[PDB]
């Protein structure tokens, strides 16, 4: 090998030869754009965006095809390099059609992710929505009993019935989380920071809530006694109740804000105070002074502000109202303050309005409800003069308008009509015609003319240095998301700044969709929207009770359930959305005709869209080179290609196996497997690497989550990156909702909830009694094997604990390597097929597992010979040199004796290391040799290596036996890169065979029949749905104790069911087909807060058993070490397990080669079913 | 009718390569490419079926539907 | 159990042991610990030992294989050991532990049980 020498970036790098500029970017921490690159694939050069401008080189290169050479500049940035991948961009966005962010996200102003937490709360998961919101809302209950919901209005569902009731469903979980301890998003480490926010209202506290966020120490200074803003010294009682808004104040100050009240700029600090011992100050005044009524007698007493009515209302303060109140104007100012006039004694209220209704500002619901409580409208009318009498108003002029002419809105100018004047009687006048910024507490800023503070727009900073503004005070009077939004952004903004590199706020781009009409939505199901519970009129025109309440948790499921989830799956993790936003694409230029060409289908686990295809190829490269199924193609030519299973037919009617490689390979959402959850939400969630237990392939994982539910499974990257039906699909059994949580004991003759300790102790009674009456011997324990180590070794430690030596399992097959080698376990690890030189796959290798064909696939192509045995058709018979369809073990006595005949067994060796040799030449002598045996036995005579791949879980004992007798006679066992290979059935069956469980199903059964056995305890086994057969043997036991996650056919006729958790709930370490000890780590906590390990050590010591997890693992390190098979690789280096330290050579008869068995764990029987009643293979 | 393709499927076997010659052959005695023809191909030939289509509509020569 | 469910008398014990009080199980007196031990680093020495033996039958072949003391075998059956019980089984004495015996007998898959009183 050499060490190129390269340049990339201008930093040098020394790259080792036959590499990729990909692969040496990827190692050297430089970001190179791809599409349509695999590690496992060759290179395709679709998509081209991994072009890299190569010094010397005309054309821009590829980086995932070309290779370093030494003294090779490479610039992955330069404007050549920007400019191919924008154009190649916008081309891909030209043809894509999605929607990266629903409308309803794009319409609210603080984008929060509505249909994130309405699928959430579709799904139950509250606290998660609660999060969600307080990601972009800290206000969920208080924003959601009060804003205009301007997303409802771009809501989808606006074209099938009715908009998702969003303010109702945030509101509902904003109660939920006040209702117990608040939610407290986690704070990063202190950066000794220190910013000053003048205000207290929604801007200010928005602005503190995501500053705290970032470790920063904020204060804020209030003017009013309370924090709020004119969420409290505005809006009413009855339509926000204080409690609420005291109560997230208070989770804002449990961030550490401290929030100094009754503090004012400009009297009691200064601005040059907070700008000298303050990093960074954030203005929020607001508009607090309410416009004068603009008419000669505006300043008579008996005239009062609207906000500062509301404010000495919402105080408690003695105001002085009357029989007659008008009130001017037409906003959310007027609106309250003549309903709070209406509730305060007011025998007429009148608003007067210069426009018409059509115009008002006011929302049309608030209008109606003031008109159902007794206020009157008059409009098109504005005031002229105020008639005072004796200092006090006794009426007011107004002169009638009507609408002329265009104005600056550009809708319709109001304009006065001569000779129309109205005198209206007034006790109270309240000018509500709006707010502007008190020009006091903006003293020595920049102001815009219309009154406001004047900030430069993006970066929301004033004329002074490290002095920010937002919210009413520089927008004007607005509504409160408004104002949130404001303060998130000057937030971000601020904490940049802080950081030293002050950078303006840049809008992402976003895919939508704008074609959308009602007729795309003429077949979806028409659901009501949930009722509003509305106060009565009469009753609530008297008091400041709120008028409307919460929804419940059946009808907020119910309305988050009416989701049409217009948002694309894959927006967290799609890299085409990723790359447009790192790259100023204009896709407009290039927009063209584009396909529709996305039909529903019915397969329960993925789906494809054609419309948002890139045609990278990857799920055709994965499904044909990695996986060898060979399901998915290219159609049609050109502009019309696209990627379609075998000819256009569904899914489920190809051969795909469901592994769902393509929806882990495909970039941009077009292929997605679907999630195990109620309702589809895209949700960024938390990988945690754990192990499939679905066979002894343990394949590793990572399991996504959000909450205490599954979202969805992914491969790791060890490989060839690969997962099979079970591990990929199958872990929706987490989620399921027919999980037991609680123990059932049989009370009246029927099963009944309990407590654990009840039925635990019942447990034990049971089976003492058993034991007492009926002796030793008589409780059988049928373990599955899908429990860890320490679990089968603490079943074990029990049945020693009841005397009884019956532990065994149902799934368990007669053990024949014991006898032979010592030891029933695989001779060496799945690390030596890619090196051996013969491979001999007995069984359904490839059917029962994919993992394994897709290994034999990529050792066949690395220089390995295949040699498949089998009854049936193969997968693995495609590239295989020699294919044998046996059904008698007659195959291997005549493969013997030709290998006897051939002089290819060295009989001194093997006289030598195996015993028994001269009993298996005689049983040999009188077999016929037949030519496939012949060419059998010259093929393994020939390899140098050899290698026997068993699936044990369809293979015959007699066959195991005589393949490693072929194995022995040829010296092919206790080598490197030579031996047998078991992939067993379940996930530790290995585990549980060492540990102690090494009874099979029919010793089991026999000794029920028998009589000997009269109670047992089924740990996670289904025998009377697996088996109709067994039903009748189960009538024969006095006791039935179950322990299993759901209730089985074979747990209602049990007396007592104990509760088990799945595997993604329990620590504890599984072994390998091949020996290798893995993990089990956590993902989940118990949903019941009892693991298995758990239950068992309850059980445990309820007969004296002291145990804990640590014990356990070292007594099996102590276990495995004793039979020398602890972190071996390859077994038998040294010498045989066998007493004699010599191989017993399997003499017996024929019988079957291969044999069809069910399965009897609770689980993989369940999602077996399954997937025979959808029709889908594995 | 699938035992026209007989002869033609017993022409080209033995190498899975000759799958653009059976295609035409088909498409010249059925005047165009039937699914359960198709099917037959890739059941007696060997050649993965997605392939077949793959090769069938790449070309405008093959198409598939009834005269 | 059935007639004092032992999660009571665990929380009384832990009430009790929430006084102060340290209760060392598995020590005991004459073979874990001397009695000249306790005189010596304790003020003030109380034996609540209780009668821990049981009386034999009293009769030839009282120590016959399958013949169990009241007590033991109700301490047996509490703490969850196997005991050798069977169809047949007889109690000898008229006192609670002869009563208790039976009935844990009973429930414990016994046929038959007959309580023999002088
Ligand atoms: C009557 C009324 C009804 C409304 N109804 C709705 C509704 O139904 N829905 C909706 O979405 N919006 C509504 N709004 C709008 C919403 O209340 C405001 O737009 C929003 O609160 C703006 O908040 P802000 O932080 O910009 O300023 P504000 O909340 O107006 O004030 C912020 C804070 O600044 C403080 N402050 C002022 N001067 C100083 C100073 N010199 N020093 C220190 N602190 C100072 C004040 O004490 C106040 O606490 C309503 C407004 C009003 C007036
Ligand atoms: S596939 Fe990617 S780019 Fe297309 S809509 Fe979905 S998230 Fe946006
Ligand atoms: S804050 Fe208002 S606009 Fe935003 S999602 Fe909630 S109701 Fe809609
Ligand atoms: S249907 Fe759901 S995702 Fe679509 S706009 Fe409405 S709330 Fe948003
Ligand atoms: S899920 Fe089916 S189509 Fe997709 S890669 Fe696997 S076998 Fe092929
Ligand atoms: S569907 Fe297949 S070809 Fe299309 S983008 Fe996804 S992986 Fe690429
Ligand atoms: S091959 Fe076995 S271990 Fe791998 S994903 Fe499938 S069931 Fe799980
Ligand atoms: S051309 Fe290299 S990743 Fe697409």
């Amino acid at each position: 090998m050499r060490l190129v020498r390269v340049n990339i970036d201008n930093k040098e790098i020394f790259a080792e030869e036959g590499k990729t500029i990909l692969e040496v970017a990827h190692e050297n921490n430089i970001e190179i754009p791809h599409l349509c690159y695999d590690k496992r694939l060759k290179p395709y050069g679709a998509c081209g965006l991994c072009v890299v401008e190569i010094e010397g080189s005309p054309k821009l290169a590829r980086a995932c095809s070309t290779y370093v050479t030494d003294k090779m500049v490479i610039k992955t940035d330069s404007p050549r390099v920007r400019n191919a991948r924008k154009m190649a961009l916008e081309l891909l966005l030209s043809e894509h059609r999605g929607d990266c962010r629903p409308p309803c996200v794009l319409a609210c102003p603080a984008h929060t992710d509505c249909q994130g937490y309405v699928g959430l709360i579709a799904n139950g998961q509250f606290r998660e929505a609660v999060a969600l919101i307080k990601e972009q809302l800290p206000f969920p209950a208080s924003i959601g009993r009060v804003c205009p919901h301007p997303c409802e209005e771009a809501c989808r569902r606006n074209m099938v019935d009715q908009p998702i009731a969003i303010a109702e469903l945030k509101r509902f979980v904003g109660d939920i989380d006040l209702l117990d301890d608040g939610y407290i998003p986690p704070i990063k480490p202190k950066t000794g920071k220190k910013v000053a926010i003048v205000g207290g209202g929604p801007a200010g506290l928005t602005c503190a809530f995501f500053l705290a966020k970032e470790g920063h120490d904020i204060v804020v200074y209030e003017a009013m006694p309370k924090a709020g803003g004119m969420l409290r010294y505005g809006i009413p009682e009855y339509r926000l109740p204080k409690g609420i808004l005291d109560k997230e104040i208070e989770l804002i100050e449990k961030m550490g804000v401290q929030i100094k009240t009754n503090m004012r700029l400009g009297v009691d600090i200064s601005l040059e105070y907070l700008r000298k011992n303050y990093d960074a100050v954030f203005l929020a005044v607001g508009a607090w002074k309410s416009s004068t009524l603009g008419c000669p007698g505006d300043s008579a007493e008996g005239v009062i502000g609207g906000i500062e009515f509301l404010r000495k209302v919402s105080m408690n303060q003695p105001v002085n109202l009357g029989q007659r109140v008008l009130v001017v104007g037409g906003g959310n100012t007027a609106m309250d303050a003549a309903r709070t006039a209406i509730r305060l004694g007011a025998k007429e209220v009148t608003v007067l309005y210069r426009r018409t209704r059509e115009e008002m500002p006011a929302e049309d619901i608030e209008v109606n409800e003031a008109e159902e409580e007794g206020v009157k409208f008059q409009f098109l009318v504005a005031p002229i003069e105020v008639i005072t009498d004796g200092g006090r108003v006794r009426a007011l002029k107004c002169q009638r308008m009507r609408l002329g002419d265009m104005d600056e809105s550009g809708r319709r100018r109001p304009v006065p009509i001569e000779g129309a004047e109205v005198i209206f009687e007034a006790d109270t006048i309240i000018s509500a015609i709006g707010q502007k910024v008190r020009v006091e507490d903006v003293e020595g800023l920049e102001l815009t003319r219309h009154g406001t503070i004047k900030v430069d727009e993006g970066t929301y900073q004033t004329s002074l240095e490290g002095v920010f503004a937002g919210g009413d005070a520089v927008t004007g009077p607005k509504i409160a998301i408004e104002a949130i939004a404001q303060g998130k952004n000057a937030a971000r903004v601020i904490d940049s700044y802080l950081r030293g590199k002050l950078e303006p706020i840049k809008e992402p781009y976003y895919v939508k969709q704008e074609d959308l009409t009602p007729e795309d939505f003429k077949d979806r199901e028409r659901k009501p929207r949930v009722p509003l519970k509305v106060a009565n009129a009469e009753e609530r025109k008297n008091n400041f009770r709120e008028i409307t309440s919460t929804m419940t948790e059946k009808e907020a499921i119910a309305e988050a359930s009416r989701c049409l989830e217009c948002g694309c799956m894959d927006y967290f993790e799609c890299q085409l959305y990723k790359y447009v936003n790192q790259y100023d694409v204009d896709p407009q230029r290039l927009s063209g005709y584009k396909h529709k060409r996305y039909e529903p289908q019915k397969h329960p686990f993925i789906e494809r869209n054609p419309d948002k295809c890139i045609l990278c190829g990857l799920c055709i490269r994965v499904c044909e080179e990695v996986v060898g199924v060979c399901a998915l193609g290219f159609v049609n030519r050109g502009f019309e290609t696209i990627v379609k299973p075998e000819f256009g037919l569904p899914l489920e009617e190809t051969s795909c196996i469901s592994c769902g490689q393509c929806a882990d390979i495909c970039p941009t959402g077009a292929c997605i497997g679907k999630q195990p959850v109620a309702k589809q939400v895209p949700v960024n969630t938390v990988a945690t690497k754990t192990v499939c237990t679905f066979c002894g392939m343990g394949c590793e994982m990572l399991v996504e989550t959000k909450g205490n539910l599954i979202f969805d499974v992914s491969p790791v990257q060890s490989n060839e990156g690969m997962l099979c039906a079970f591990g990929r699909f199958g872990i929706k059994y987490v989620n399921d909702k027919d999980r037991i949580l609680a123990p059932l004991i049989k009370v009246n003759g029927e099963l009944s909830k309990t407590t654990f300790d009840q039925a635990l102790i019942e447990t034990a009674k049971k089976l003492q009694a058993i034991r007492a009456s009926y002796g030793k011997d008589s409780i059988a324990i049928i373990a599955s094997q899908r429990l860890t180590n320490e679990e089968a070794l603490l079943l074990t430690k029990l049945a020693q604990k009841l005397d009884t030596t019956v532990i065994g399992s149902f799934d368990l097959r007669e053990s024949v390597l014991d006898r032979i080698f010592g030891l029933n376990a695989s001779t060496n690890s799945f690390d030596e097929i890619y090196s051996t030189d013969l491979i001999v796959a007995v069984g359904k290798v490839a059917e029962n597992h994919a993992v394994m064909g897709a290994k034999l696939k990529k050792a066949v192509e690395l220089g390995a010979k295949l040699v498949t045995i089998n009854n049936g058709e193969t997968r693995a018979d495609e590239r295989a040199i020699a294919t044998y369809k046996i059904d008698n073990t007659a195959f291997f006595k005549a493969t013997i004796k030709a290998l006897f005949e051939m002089k290819a067994v060295d009989e001194d060796y093997v006289s030598k290391i195996a015993v028994n040799l001269d009993e298996l030449k005689d049983d040999v002598k009188n077999v016929e040799v037949t030519d496939e045996a012949s060419e059998f036995a010259k093929i393994i005579a020939g390899a140098k290596t050899a290698m026997v791949i068993v699936d044990e879980e369809s293979v015959s004992d007699t066959t195991i036996g005589q393949l490693a007798n072929i194995l022995t006679l040829t010296q092919k066992i206790g080598r490197p890169r030579c031996g047998i290979i078991k992939v067993t059935g379940l996930g530790n069956t290995q585990g549980a065979w060492d540990m102690g469980i090494r009874m099979s199903k029919e010793g089991i059964v026999k000794l029920i029949n028998e009589g000997k056995v009269k109670a047992a305890f089924i740990v996670s086994e289904d025998p009377q749905a697996a088996d109709k057969n067994l039903g009748e043997v189960l009538d024969k036991l006095e006791c039935l104790i179950v322990a299993d996650v759901f209730l089985t056919e074979t747990g209602k006729r049990a007396d007592v069911v104990l509760p088990l958790v799945s595997h993604v709930e329990s620590t504890g370490t599984v072994t390998r087909a091949d020996g290798k000890i893995q993990n089990l780590n956590l993902v989940l906590k118990p949903k019941n807060g009892l693991s298995n390990l758990d239950l068992l050590l309850k059980l445990a010591e309820l007969f004296g058993l002291q145990y804990n997890l640590e014990k356990l693992n070292r007594e099996m390190v102590e276990l495995l070490q004793n039979e020398n098979k602890y972190n071996q690789q390859i077994l038998y280096t040294e010498g045989f397990a066998t007493p004699d330290k010599t191989v017993h050579l399997f003499v017996s008869k024929d019988a079957p080669a291969f044999v069809e068995k069910a399965v009897f764990d609770t689980v993989k029987n369940r999602f077996e079913k399954y997937l025979q009643d959808k029709h889908l293979k594995y | 009718d699938l035992s026209l393709l007989d002869p033609v499927l017993d022409e080209y076997k033995g190498e899975k390569s000759n799958i653009i010659a059976i295609l035409q052959k088909t498409q010249e005695i059925y005047r165009f490419l039937p699914l359960d023809a198709l099917n037959y191909i890739s059941e007696k030939t060997g050649v993965k079926k997605a392939k077949i289509y793959g090769i069938a509509t790449f070309y405008a020569q093959f198409r598939l539907k009834p005269v």
